[PDB]
């Protein structure tokens, strides 16, 4: 219960130590700025604690990473496994997909959940042992009681459900957030071993103050098109290099003046990577590596060639990058403004408009705050599930039956008690 | 108690003669009628729901208005505690059901991590997602949120 | 008080030309497009500085010969070994670069370390210049929108 | 203009059908009647 | 703005000396004429 209480504490004190771990990462950045090439070491100022607090703060930061992954296990991991168990249980309810459908080789996320139905302790952290025996009752009269039996299946060592835990952690590993923080802890491990890569913990600034994160979202949602466009660019560089391999085998000399043993980019690779490294990090042209206009009539077309590079490369490059990034920003600002539209024009349950509901002294506002009052439907559902069905009203038992039915017409189609008479 | 400026003094003395008469003058506030006053709070809650629904179904009645303002302090107390929605209760007409909201669920709803999951969910239901079964996805979020506040209070 | 200091020392006296910050309003709306978003701008430049920090640190462990500050190296050159010196070197060079660090890099001589070093310069070019222009004019034109 | 054209395609497939052309104001009175109105009442390939 | 309510000449350039003595009248029967005297000065 000491350790139970401490897990409770790390649950209820979780984001604060996360931001403190970020502050310790800033302190890591504070030190990694006085290294000297001799092996390496640290210089000295009036503060006299470089190496001891170095080692101590490294071990401390790694321990805080351990604390946050244990707390994150104590945090949302049951919520995510709750969502998973809910989805699997209701898909055996409304489909019986492991009875009947047998889904494809895509989503062995889903077929991963086959071998947990093997466990007798399958539907644990979803409170809903109803679902197991209801699905047991619902189909095996059609398809087999043997099929029902198949879909059945200090000192505490083997009296715990092993395969449930295996399935559980396999679902846990699918999280991007969990793998993110676990990989972060292993980075703290490698810095505990070798504190050269130790300052690479500064992807902690990828999941704090959200505006940078929305900028990263503007990066990542479009990035398939970005990467394929850079691949198209590489195709252009490839063929464009190949053009200056057939007709052009003298205009490059890598050494000084050519008498020193110069190199024309004849080799495919060498010429490939040469055009890549030169012309991408160019600053417009290949006016550096080109032979200047000396008067050759081949060199006329070679200057035209450099012009075609300039035009069909630099324009294209800027079109690749900031057109797509500002396009991402336009869609991000559009999405946020449409969120602010729909929270102020038509509610989820209202769905009419702010034309009707402002007739009286701020009735649209109170209509939002009271008549659809989004969290109070949540509280109502709590109030149902907390009560017993004998205790229900006919209204309460009615909505309960509609909820069990998963039929959803009991919710308003949009019109309200203000709409009927007023 | 009279320095709290609130009550009427004969009724303060009524509460005094009610109080405990516990053997010198001492009195525990919890053991007063308080512990039984929360079921009295439940009764007055139901009365408030009742008078509320009276006003809601049948408004504009000066008899009922006088009776309503007569019950002013109860509606002042219990509007933080009531629950109210609207549905179509199988009568093919727009209806409304008034009910209870406990407070500890609101204290774990006071947790703004739920509020930001909610606002991201707002973003989802507005744009990010196939508009397939809007309120059903909402209730999926609700069941998850129920489980979330179970986790939150259970710590 | 700026007029007072110019009355005392008329060197800073011409710094009164922030008077053009509160007249003809169109410039002021441009300054408004600057200032309302600027929290995101400053935090993004801080992110850029984090990238430069770690990216410098990468060329501190594996890369300790490809920079020589003097002429030809026989004159007493300096590899950017020091954390700070290498920090501010990458800042002042690569930010005011013009795309690449093709100046300070050793050219392709044929070393297989130098292959990855050229790939390193390419990663700088790509993950820096694109990001920079995305920082500045995407956000400024977003402000204008 | 490309993002405008794609978003207006996603508008008109979800607001006013080719044959409906009224809006999603009228047709959502019942349990998802606008959706079924699309899938059934104008059901584009079934005229074909 | 706490320590300007200490001043007797608090609500000067708002023409509205109403507000001082109305707030003086409105709450100190509940909470104290001495509280009214403190919010005077
Ligand atoms: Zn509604
Ligand atoms: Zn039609």
């Amino acid at each position: 219960a000491y350790q139970q209480k401490l897990l409770n504490y790390f649950a209820r004190n979780f984001y604060n130590m996360r931001m403190l771990a970020l502050f310790v990462a800033f302190a890591i950045n504070f030190i990694l700025l006085f290294y000297k090439v001799s092996v390496h070491y640290v210089l000295e100022e009036s503060s006299g604690y470089m190496e001891p607090t170095l080692r101590i703060l490294a071990i401390l930061h790694t321990v805080i990473s351990f604390f946050c992954i244990i707390g994150y296990y104590c945090l949302k991991v049951p919520l995510v496994i709750f969502k998973r168990e809910k989805e699997v249980a209701r898909k055996l309810e409304f489909d019986g997909l492991y009875i009947t459908e047998q889904p494809s080789e895509d989503d062995i996320k889903g077929q991963w959940d086959r071998l947990v139905i093997n466990t007798q302790s399958f539907p644990n952290n979803y409170w809903d042992k109803f679902v197991k025996r209801k699905v047991m009752d619902k189909y095996g009269e059609f398809y087999g009681r043997d099929r029902i039996s198949e879909l059945l299946g200090s000192a505490v060592l083997n009296s715990i459900d092993v395969k449930y835990q295996m399935w559980k952690l396999g679902v846990v590993f699918t999280d991007n957030s969990f793998l993110y923080l676990a990989w972060y802890m292993t980075m703290s491990v490698l810095g505990h071993y070798n504190n050269f890569f130790f300052a690479a913990h500064l992807l902690d600034i990828a999941m704090g103050f959200k505006t940078l994160r929305t900028i990263l979202s503007s990066v990542t949602h479009n990035g398939k098109q970005l990467v394929l466009t850079v691949g198209l660019l590489a195709v252009v560089v490839y063929l464009y290099t190949v053009v200056a391999f057939n007709f052009f085998r003298k205009f490059y000399n890598k050494s000084e003046d050519g008498d020193t043993p110069d190199m024309k980019c004849d080799d495919m690779l060498t010429c490939y990577m040469f055009h890549m490294y030169v012309g991408v990090r160019a600053g417009g042209g290949i006016g550096d590596e080109i032979e200047d206009p000396a008067g050759d009539e081949y060199e006329i077309y070679r200057i035209i060639f450099d012009i075609t590079f300039f035009f069909f490369v630099i324009v294209i490059l800027l079109a690749i990058i900031q057109g797509l990034i500002i396009d991402a920003f336009g869609e991000l600002r559009d999405q946020q403004e449409q969120v602010k539209e729909d929270m102020e024009t038509k509610c989820f349950i209202c769905g009419i408009g702010n034309d009707y509901f402002d007739t009286v002294p701020h009735g649209f506002e109170t209509h939002t705050l009271q008549e659809h009052n989004l969290a109070n439907y949540l509280f109502f559902l709590m109030y149902l599930i907390n009560k017993d069905e004998t205790e229900h009203t006919g209204q309460e038992s009615y909505v309960w039956k509609m909820y069990q039915e998963r039929c959803w017409e009991f919710f308003p189609a949009g019109d309200c008690f203000r709409k009927q008479y007023e | 108690m009279e320095s709290h400026k609130h009550y009427t003094q004969s009724e303060t003395e009524f509460l005094l003669s009610c109080a405990e008469t516990d053997e010198n003058e001492t009195l525990d506030y919890e053991e007063f009628v308080k512990r039984f006053h929360e079921p009295a709070k439940d009764i007055g809650f139901n009365v408030a729901v009742l008078l509320t629904n009276l006003s809601e179904h049948m408004p504009n009645d000066t008899r009922l208005q006088t009776f309503l303002e007569l019950a002013e302090s109860v509606l002042n107390y219990f509007q933080p505690f009531l629950g109210r929605i609207e549905i179509m209760g199988s009568a093919k007409r727009i209806e409304r059901v008034y009910f209870e909201i406990s407070e500890s669920s609101r204290t774990q709803w006071e947790k703004p991590q739920v509020k930001e999951s909610k606002r991201q969910f707002i973003f989802d239901v507005v744009n990010e997602g196939g508009e397939k079964e809007k309120m059903e996805l909402f209730v999926n979020f609700c069941e998850d949120t129920i489980f979330e506040m179970q986790l939150a209070a259970q710590i």
